[PDB]
């Protein structure tokens, strides 16, 4: 049970402390999947970057 | 960071396709004449002094 | 996990030390960006006469 | 726990959708982890050759 | 947001490898020369001279 109790609170605390900066964290997977997709196509635009 | 970098990317690959094109023009003569340039490198501080 | 710490460790160190330096020179090219960009037209023509 | 009824069916609402677009991308994951391993160390190869 | 993520991760990690696999040693060969060359034109003696 005490275990369970630090756990609870401790939880609380974490996820309280990654929710403060909630404004970045909210985009990180669409920020993650739109550079993912700007890489790609960089990449797949320009054939000739290893000749130049 | 991950927002940086698209952001970059978005707005300067057009510019950057353009770049590596120029890049590739002006780099093939000095390639294909890259013995002249070492030349005239060489050449050149003797003259100078 | 591993390979992220070392990656994670190296590229920072490596922004760290030269981050600054490319925000600095891509503000002060700023002006000379622009000179050259106003003397293009004077340019192939120059190094075909010199030519 | 009575109190914040709403925000345990909440979260049990996005864990059910967060799960299912997991387990639906379950090679892409597998996938992704067995990238995952090398890419950071050839990252950190080519890093630290211009470190 | 996470099944577009995930494949768009993945994708991202198969485009990074192919394009350091490809690219790596000649981009790091073409910095190093970079370094060297702007480092000698730097000198104390070529600095007062430009």
């Amino acid at each position: 049970s005490t275990q369970v109790n630090q756990l609870l609170v401790n939880a609380q605390t974490l996820l309280a402390a990654v929710n403060e900066r909630g404004r970045s964290v909210s985009l990180l997977l669409e920020r993650v999947s739109s550079v993912s997709r700007q890489v790609e196509g960089f990449v797949d635009e320009n054939p000739n970057l290893n000749h130049v | 960071a991950a927002g940086s970098l698209a952001d970059l990317l978005s707005d300067n690959r057009p510019l950057l396709k353009d770049t590596i094109g120029y890049l590739d023009v002006i780099q093939a003569p000095l390639v294909e004449q890259k013995q002249e340039v070492s030349d005239i490198l060489v050449q050149m501080p003797q003259a100078l002094k | 996990l591993v390979a992220a710490v070392g990656f994670g460790n190296t590229g920072g160190d490596i922004f760290e030390r030269g981050g600054p330096y490319l925000v600095r020179g891509a503000q002060d090219l700023l002006p000379t960006s622009a000179l050259l960009d106003e003397y293009s037209p004077a340019l192939f023509c120059t190094i075909r006469n010199y030519h | 726990q009575v109190n914040s009824g709403d925000a345990i069916q909440r979260w049990a609402a996005n864990l059910n959708t967060l799960a299912a677009q997991s387990a639906q991308n379950d090679e892409a994951l597998r996938s992704g982890l067995q990238q995952a391993a090398p890419t950071a160390d050839q990252l950190n190869a080519v890093f630290s050759d211009v470190r | 947001e996470l099944a577009n993520a995930l494949q768009d991760l993945n994708r991202v990690l198969k485009t990074t490898r192919e394009f350091l696999d490809r690219n790596g040693g000649v981009l790091t060969h073409d910095i190093d020369n970079l370094e060297q060359v702007t480092t000698a034109i730097l000198q104390p003696e070529p600095r007062d001279g430009l």
